[PDB]
């Protein structure tokens, strides 16, 4: 199983500086012997067999290198140790003894096996074992997408290698904005070009004025003017791993676009093509031993009878006999979250005998049954003491797949190992919730019965389902078509869809709306759907995303999504609703999936989506849901990734180090103090072990980011008290001061990162759209990974500093004074109007998404004027449980101290030039998210079934439909934005003209 | 009375959750003039009612209709007000509990699953042990004889000996392994306890809350109106 702590053995964090380690030698002999705790597998190997001829039968005992050590792991694993450079307090072991075994099977196999089980945090053994044959299939049948990904990669080599592990960092179009083409002098950007000339590493400045839209390749063209030259060469970007690797305009590069954008000075390096192509190693894949191993009919349209299930028993329920009368089964029978029958329960039976032995009928005819098709279930309690009002409350719940992975409609006995019910869940059934049996056996076991029909009952094949077997309204789907995701859609409208679904084609994006028009519990309607979506013509891939989540279950409606994915979807844009995509993989029905293929294909073919894609699925296999299937995955990742499985395995290494270091501050020295911990903290990180695992790896925050050697008095541990690691490195980039020297980040063991990470993203999305129309509103989406359990990274912004700080260094004026001070005379207005654009930002996305209230500790502002928030926490309506009120707080309020900075010191704040400025920035912000709602319902959308208490239901993203106020006019929608701040603020918020909105 | 005015969809799903087919209620419409939902096969339909019903000329089943049960039984504002702060108080407190009831049964949960990986350690390292024990048995035995019959008695010792340092240590990790599977016994007897208290509690923190907001509800009826 995965480890149970981070510690050097079981039950002890550290190792003390010497150990007695018991050795058992091959002729039966036990040695016990004192190691060092950071000595290596050969030294001790070394001492043993010296000390081995002190002992009996020594004379049975061959060379020293005829042998390796084998012991067992925190994880129960018997590991052989055939890297005997590791040191002991790195094998992870349970107990101090090691067993000296003769190398025996495939050794290059073994080595990878344990390399691929240390990534993912779970030996890979473990699915050997496995009897499920959809198991089984999925480990074989993945591997086709494992091998095509790498012919790939070495297609066009070393270019394509290069292409594979330094992407090129673009936007998903070269179209400049009108005020970031204005920042250019005539469509022209200065750059500056450095070469590092040998042999002594000297740099040379060349300062180039080029068009903004010139190819790499003619940015080195003209580097040499100030033939055989133009094309030898490679640009990278100064202080980060980012390379120019494609033909694509220097603007559209992430980099160059965000230099244009901050008026900021481009400092590109020169180099050689060939300096970088032979640091790429050849990344070779090679078969696994499963995959060369000896394994291990009636159609469903012919069945005329109704559905049913026959409950039998439960083993145990845990309820206070005192506090409920009775227990029963809650069933029923869904295609995503809709009901395809009325809900059907067994009859009430009491606390101390979970006993039905009852067939359920259900309203649905077993050929009308859904591929998607899903039997809902929990046991639930009852309690009807105070009149006659009862009280139902779920106790476990289980889901499983009507059909298998093969179509094959389940039948005879099964057996289900029950889930608890998730925090906050109220609801009878879990619909949401993943399919399958509890792993935990020592949970309720509820047994089953299913209908027997004499064989085996199959889904019809796509042949047989394609049986065919039969001017005001164009205004009218345009409308319908422009609505929310989560807009209300009437019987009449759904009738009105299902009518005009031949001439739903002209405008394809009705689609989502036409499906959940259609009646999933009749084939007839069903049959009719799939011969649309087959010819069905490609949407926008941010349109296809909604076709992922919870409520669109059906293979062939997936399968229609993934294929505008495939053929639509920007690796930028794949990078940025990466999040979204891996957890809409917990809604599919099967392990082998369209889905799973095309995102595997993409990790395995884009190491920047790789790196993510594994940190996403890592974080998560503590989680006994997704375990499971995202271990299985990310072993057929890790199995094709190459060389960069190296890289991940010194994350997860410096990582694990880190875990066990705040887990022994939290545990045993969490009633010492700062000063004691702080001792504890510089002498065990200046370990050669520790300075080992910490130094010279990539950031997990980013992979283009280099940490080399650590800054060890910058390191320390913060007041807060779940003890978090301010940690430094150096950048050991060549050119480092031209990006930054510190690489600072923030390490906290405690807290659930998940909420902060999917808020930051937000802001990003948000950020991109105002950039993308005009407005310059400078977000700070810092970053933020979570890397497991409540574990994660925090980028640091350096040179920012709490209002809270800034106010302890007070009056109302004392920030205005404090951003005076740090920029005097020529750059005070642009200070101001940096201040001005990041508060509009924070202003209009706090206000949609319903963050956690803001007060002087989670309002940062940097050096230039800058502000930003942190600490985000809480989103959407996380106060409606607490004190029931029916409101759209506004959780930045912009006091005194904040009008004061935007008007520039003036008496009378709100009736400023600059804050009617501010007001029109707030305005147009907020206008713009409201016309992109159908993006962001459908990135909250895909995020239920993540498992974070406060987006649980699609009624919780109800909130975001009412900040965005979806259901009235875009004229009325201001109005509240603008009746929102003023209630808030106590007036000061005005607009031009009332009746018809124009100026 | 059927008729609910300006509450929301998620307030008439919560209404209809769980109900019997033909349970209904006319509210305004979300913003366009009035919606009818109606409870049929589990879900909750949406009947628009055009004014100028939903047929094709407005000439202008529902069988269980959802009406307009008096939780609050009280004359005044200032009895309401005294009764809402009592049960919110309730609230505040049973809501802590619960939250503190929850981090115990995931910290409960989380060793039982450690508790369980180290006992499979301990289950292989006992194995290893006995194998080392059973090598010891195969290689010993012509040894043995050989010292016997050759005199070498501190020879025999030495084997005896070690074989003892092996057997001790065996007993030594065969004892931690039965002391914790004590422990997760214990533990997993303090997990269903823990689950059985949060049992009682959800169903009374549930009807507290909702009596709580309809006191809230009361006092916004009775008060001051309009924005
Ligand atoms: C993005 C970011 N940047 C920072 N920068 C500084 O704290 N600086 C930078 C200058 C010195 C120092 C200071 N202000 O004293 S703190 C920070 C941040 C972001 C999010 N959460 C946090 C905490 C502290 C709540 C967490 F999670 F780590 F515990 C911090």
């Amino acid at each position: 199983p995965p480890r149970p702590s981070s510690g050097e053995l079981w039950g002890i964090h550290l190792m003390p500086p010497r150990i007695l380690v018991e050795c058992l030698l091959p002729n039966g002999m036990i040695v016990t012997l004192e190691c060092l705790r950071e000595a290596t597998l050969i030294t001790i190997k070394h001492e043993l067999f010296k000390e081995a001829r002190k002992y009996p039968l020594h004379q049975l005992l061959q060379d020293e290198s005829s042998y390796i050590f084998v012991s067992v792991t925190q994880e129960a694993e018997r590991e052989e140790f055939f890297d005997e450079t590791r040191r002991l307090c790195d094998l992870r072991l349970f107990q101090p003894f090691l067993k000296v075994i003769e190398p025996v099977g495939n050794r290059e196999e073994k080595i990878l096996n344990r390399e691929i089980g240390f990534a993912i945090g779970m030996p890979v053994c473990e699915f050997d074992m496995v009897k499920d044959p959809e198991v089984q299939d999925f480990r074989r049948n993945i591997l086709n997408v494992c091998k095509e990904a790498v012919d790939l990669r070495d297609l066009n080599s070393p270019h394509s290698r290069a292409m594979y592990v330094y992407p090129p960092n673009v936007e998903s179009s070269p179209e400049l904005p009108k005020h970031i083409y204005n920042k250019l002098d005539k469509g022209q950007i200065i750059v500056v070009i450095w070469v590092i000339v040998s042999p002594n590493n000297d740099k040379q400045k060349y300062t180039l004025k080029i068009n903004h839209d010139c190819v790499p390749e003619q940015v080195i063209a003209e580097a040499i003017r100030k033939l055989e030259y133009q094309g030898k060469y490679i640009l990278k970007v100064c202080g980060c791993d980012e390379y120019f690797l494609e033909k694509y305009p220097l603007s559209q590069y992430k980099y160059i676009r965000s230099c244009i954008m901050l008026g900021r000075m481009p400092n590109l390096m020169l180099m050689a093509k060939e300096s970088l192509y032979s640091q790429l190693p050849m990344d070779c894949f090679t078969m696994p031993s499963y995959s060369r191993r000896i394994s291990t009919t009636k159609s469903l349209w012919v069945i005329n009878s109704a559905l049913r299930i026959k409950i039998l028993c439960a083993t145990y329920v845990n309820v206070n006999i005192r506090d409920i009368d009775k227990i029963y089964v809650r069933t029923g029978i869904y295609h995503g979250g809709e009901p395809l029958c009325d809900n059907v329960n067994t009859q009430r039976v009491p606390c101390s005998n979970p006993r039905w032995n009852e067939w359920l009928n259900y309203d649905i005819y077993i050929p009308d049954l859904p591929r998607a098709a899903r039997l809902c279930l929990s046991i639930c309690s009852v309690k009807g003491r105070k009149g006659a009002k009862e009280e139902h409350c779920p106790l476990a719940w289980g889901n499983i797949n009507l059909f298998d992975y093969t179509d094959t409609l389940v039948s005879g006995k099964m057996a289900l190992n029950l889930w608890p019910v998730p925090h906050g869940l109220e609801d009878l059934l879990n619909p949401i919730g993943v399919t399958g049996s509890n792993p935990n056996k020592e949970t309720p076991c509820l047994e089953l019965e299913f209908d027997w029909f004499s064989s085996v009952v199959k889904f019809p094949d796509m042949s047989v389902i394609e049986e065919h077997a039969n001017e005001n309204d164009k205004e009218q789907l345009k409308a319908i078509s422009t609505r929310d995701p989560l807009s209300e859609i009437t019987e009449q409208e759904k009738d009105f869809l299902w009518s005009h679904r031949h001439y739903c084609v002209t405008i394809p994006e009705i689609l989502p709306k036409l499906l959940l028009s259609v009646k999933w519990n009749s084939r007839d309607e069903v049959a009719q759907m799939y011969c649309l979506v087959k010819d069905w013509p490609p949407i926008k891939p941010e349109q296809a995303m909604e076709l992922l989540d919870c409520n669109y279950p059906d293979p062939m409606v997936r399968g229609f999504a993934v294929r505008c994915l495939e053929k639509y979807l920007t690796d930028d844009k794949l990078s940025q609703y990466l999040i979204q995509l891996v957890q809409v993989l917990k809604y599919e029905q099967y392990l082998d999936n369209l889905l799973v293929r095309f995102l595997l294909k993409k990790a395995l073919t884009n190491q920047r989506i790789g790196h993510f894609f594994f940190w996403h699925l890592k974080s998560e296999m503590h989680n006994k849901t997704v375990s499971q299937r995202f271990g299985l995955l990310l072993e057929s990742y890790c199995r094709a990734c190459g060389m960069y499985l190296k890289h991940l395995n010194r994350q997860v290494e410096a990582m694990e180090k880190l875990i066990n270091l705040t887990d022994i501050l939290k545990q045993e020295k969490k009633d010492e103090t700062q000063k004691v911990q702080m001792k504890f903290l510089v002498e065990q990180m200046r370990r050669p072990d520790f300075m080992d695992a910490l130094q010279g790896f990539l950031s997990p925050l980013n992979p283009a980011h280099q940490l080399g050697n650590l800054r060890l008095e910058e390191c320390r541990i913060m007041s807060s008290a779940k003890r978090p690691l301010w940690l430094n490195w150096e950048n050991p980039d060549i050119m480092s001061e031209l990006l930054f020297q510190n690489n600072e980040i923030i390490f906290k063991n405690g807290d659930d990162l998940r909420q902060d990470m999917l808020t930051l993203q937000i802001i990003r999305i948000m950020e991109n759209i105002w950039q993308n129309q005009g407005l310059d509103l400078r977000m700070l989406p810092y970053g933020c990974l979570s890397i497991g359990d409540c574990v994660g990274l925090i980028e640091v912004v350096r040179n920012s500093h709490t209002i809270m700080q800034i106010q302890c260094k007070f009056n109302s004026h004392t920030l205005h004074q404090w951003l005076k001070d740090k920029n005097k005379g020529e750059i005070y207005d642009a200070a101001i109007d940096l201040f001005t654009r990041s508060c509009a930002g924070y202003c209009v996305a706090t206000f949609i998404l319903g963050i956690g209230d803001r007060h002087n500790s989670n309002i940062m502002v940097k050096d230039d004027g800058q502000l930003f928030h942190i600490d985000f926490g809480h989103f959407l309506d996380h106060k409606k449980k607490k004190f029931g009120y029916k409101r759209e707080r506004v959780p930045f309020v912009l006091t005194q101290d904040f009008l004061i900075v935007i008007s520039k010191g003036a008496q009378e704040c709100t009736k400023t030039r600059e804050f009617e400025r501010f007001q029109e920035m707030c305005y147009k912000a907020y206008l713009a998210i409201r016309q992109h709602a159908n993006l962001f319902i459908n990135l909250f959308s895909m995020m239920l079934g993540s498992g974070m208490p406060e987006l649980q239901s699609f009624d919780d993203i109800a909130y975001i439909r009412k900040t965005l106020a979806l259901d009235k006019t875009e004229q009325e929608a201001l109005e509240y934005f603008m009746k929102q701040m003023n209630d808030a603020h106590h007036g000061g918020w005005t607009t031009k003209m009332d009746w018809i909105f124009h100026t | 009375e059927w008729y609910w005015g300006d509450i929301s969809r998620e307030e008439v799903n919560e209404k209809l959750r769980d109900t019997a087919d033909g349970t209904f209620l006319v509210r305004d419409a979300s913003t366009k003039d009035y919606t009818l939902t109606l409870r049929k096969g589990g879900n909750n339909k949406l009947i628009k009612i055009f004014h100028r019903g939903f047929s094709d000329p407005l000439t202008f089943k529902l069988l269980y209709p959802v009406s307009k049960d008096q939780v609050v039984k009280e004359d005044n504002i200032e009895a309401v007000g005294k009764k809402l702060h009592e049960y919110n108080t309730q609230f505040q407190e049973k809501s802590r509990e619960y939250d503190r009831l929850y981090e115990e049964y995931t910290r409960t949960s989380q060793e039982i699953q450690m508790k369980r990986t180290a006992i499979e350690a301990f289950n292989e390292t006992i194995k290893i042990f006995e194998e080392q024990c059973q090598t010891q048995e195969r290689y010993s035995k012509e040894y043995i004889e050989k010292f016997k019959r050759e005199g070498n008695e501190k020879e025999i010792q030495r084997i005896m000996h070690n074989y003892d340092k092996l057997k001790s240590r065996i007993s030594e990790i065969i004892d931690s392994r039965r002391r914790l599977e004590e422990d997760l016994k214990k533990q997993a007897a303090e997990y269903r306890e823990i689950d059985k208290r949060m049992n009682s509690i959800k169903p009374d923190l549930i009807q507290l809350r909702k009596t709580r907001d309809q006191y809230l509800m009361w006092l916004t009826q009775k008060g001051v109106r309009q924005k």
